[PDB]
């Protein structure tokens, strides 16, 4: 056995129990066994993995690494077993998806505006180091027992970069849960960047009112139904050559929809801000989508009730 | 942390090899020999020169933790470069990577029956070390090199296309042959290369306006006590090196 000063045995913490048993891999809540520190562990699967280390945990612990801000979970350090691997988080109490679904918990307008707020702000702070997270949902919102919001699961995250020379980015189509997708994606976009982490924060908004995601499609056909019956039909005129994807042909996408963001969710949501800017991250071309910056400007965050702390729950 | 891989020279020469009776000259061949391994199979595997480096700094590092009495270069450097090149985003095959290298070490010597026992053994030998180095480095892969560095500034002092392509070879020989990587910050090298691609060339860098040198553009705590010290280092073992230096001479 060997020398190994920068890599602890996980057995340094203790586990507590399973918190993760169908999202991803599996996720143990545990226990500094000195400091009774609270933890994420979070093993690295190796399934075949005929190829060493998977370039895929490589690639997450080099984004994890690279990304320190607030509202973004934090990677403590890697442990090894004496054989697997693991990521040890700093521990999250709550996440969104459970706080949403759950009848008892409920959200006062200006605490809605302060959710939304830590959140795109991180994602303001992701993209600004050049990484998209690609798969911006509930679940991957976790809240911290002191109300603080960070965005977590970066699993599936890709560093991100800009043209250039009139060569497109060729980015993985497959990326994002089919719900929280964006039209951009479901059109066969392989060249696409922040804004379809915006789309997935547009969702999140009005899950905050309606309790429950917006849009259940099955397959990507009927979640682009779902999508044109809610903002209207996919259109040369709303979306500049949206026609030029070998995919606008073949989907035969509806054509009688108006765009009804505003009207399905009015009843819900009731604040004319918030009912705007949920429209503004909710836009079918990417490119005419509001982005993280001017969503933080937006007056929804800069009226009244202003935004408040997440005091109980 | 931010001191975690740079080393005093003291703590240079208290090496874990030493430790095992390495002597530092020798040491440092087998650190020479390494990153040769690793420039050979890298231009073979076709991955840049940018991937090399990273397994060459990846094994710098490793042997500041691991001893090559336990860990021979030939075991390292392969594992090393599959690592880097995984990382660097150019990823090669693991089957690749063992073929390239089984040539390298053994130009005479036939490739082994890929159904064999014997080279189900070295493919899984290589994963095992693979998994030893990213633990020995604790993880951190992401690295700093100096040519970012270099370009940046060469392009400031409006080097000639031959200038600056000769201070990036000096900054890819330093990691070949100097332990530079271990105790200097990628942009203080950087100076070290340019400063002996002027001297070489003798070119000479204008001394700003304001009275202030180029280096101090690039980085505070560089002084010229300290170029001179360095150049020089460098240079003498590019001197030692055979034909190194003919690839930058001017034969005219
Ligand atoms: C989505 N995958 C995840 N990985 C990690 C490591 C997560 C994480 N989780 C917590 N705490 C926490 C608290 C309450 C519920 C949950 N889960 C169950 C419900 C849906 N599935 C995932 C969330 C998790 N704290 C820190 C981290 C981190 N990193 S979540």
């Amino acid at each position: 056995s060997v020398e190994c000063p920068f890599c602890d045995e996980v057995s340094k913490y203790e586990k507590l129990a399973k918190i993760g048993q169908g999202t991803f891999g599996e996720v143990f809540k545990a226990r500094h066994r000195k400091t009774g520190q609270k933890v994420a562990l979070k093993k690295v699967l190796m399934e075949n993995e005929k190829e060493g280390f998977p370039i895929t945990a490589l690639r997450e612990i080099k984004i994890l690494q690279l990304l320190k801000h607030e509202n973004v979970v934090n990677l403590i350090e890697i442990c090894r077993t004496k054989g697997s691997i693991y990521l040890v988080f700093d521990f999250c109490e709550h996440d969104l998806a459970g706080l949403l679904s759950n009848v008892l918990v409920k959200f006062t307008l200006s605490e809605i505006k302060r959710v939304m707020q830590m959140l795109l702000n991180g994602l303001y702070y992701i993209h600004r180091n050049k990484i998209l997270h690609r798969d911006m949902k509930a679940a991957n919102v976790l809240i911290t027992r002191d109300g603080v919001l960070k965005l977590a699961d970066f699993g599936l995250a890709r560093a991100f970069s800009l043209a250039k020379n009139s060569q497109p980015n060729r980015y993985t189509n497959r990326v994002v849960t089919l719900w929280y997708r964006p039209p951009e994606l479901l059109l066969g976009e392989r060249d696409y960047g922040p804004p379809i982490d915006l789309w997935g924060a547009g969702c999140i908004m009005a899950e905050m009112w309606t309790r429950s995601p917006i849009m259940q499609g099955n397959t990507e056909q009927h979640q682009l139904a779902l999508i044109s019956q809610l903002c209207g039909s996919i259109t040369p005129e709303v979306w500049p050559n949206v026609d030029n994807y070998e995919l606008y042909e073949k989907l035969e996408l509806v054509k009688g929809q108006k765009r009804k963001v505003k009207d399905r969710l009015k009843a819900y949501v009731r604040d004319p801000y918030a009912l705007d800017l949920i429209d503004k991250l909710l836009v079918l071309d990417p490119a005419q989508r509001i982005d993280s910056d001017d969503a933080l400007n937006h007056d929804f965050f800069w009226s009244d009730p202003m935004p408040s702390d997440l005091k109980g729950m | 942390n931010n001191k975690r891989w740079y080393f005093t020279r003291e703590q240079l020469e208290n090496s874990p090899s030493r430790r095992f009776g390495v002597d530092p000259d020798k040491e440092l061949s087998y650190r020479q020999q390494a990153a040769n391994l690793l420039q050979d199979m890298g231009q073979r595997l076709n991955v840049s020169q940018l991937t090399i480096n990273t397994a060459i700094v990846y094994m710098h590092r490793f042997y500041m933790i691991q001893s090559f009495t336990r860990f021979p270069g030939n075991s390292v450097a392969p594992a090393a470069l599959f690592l880097a090149a995984k990382v660097e985003g150019q990823p090669k095959k693991l089957e690749h990577v063992i073929k390239v290298a089984h040539t390298c070490l053994h130009p005479q010597e036939s490739l082994p029956d890929t159904r064999s026992e014997a080279y189900l053994q070295q493919v899984q030998d290589l994963v095992i070390l693979e998994s030893i180095i990213l633990q020995t480095l604790g993880f951190e892969l992401t690295i700093d090199h100096p040519h970012t560095h270099v370009v940046k500034c060469t392009q400031l002092v409006r080097a000639s296309k031959d200038l600056a392509q000769t201070s990036y070879f000096m900054a890819t020989n330093s990691l070949h042959l100097t332990t530079f990587s271990l105790q200097y910050t990628p942009p203080v090298v950087a100076c070290v290369c340019i400063h002996l691609a002027c001297k070489w060339s003798n070119w000479e860098i204008p001394v700003s306006t304001d009275g202030k040198h180029w280096w101090e553009y690039v980085d505070a705590t560089v002084t010229l006590e300290l170029l001179d010290e360095l150049t020089h280092e460098l240079l003498q073992i590019l001197e030692k090196t055979p034909n190194r230096l003919k690839r930058i001479w001017n034969w005219r």
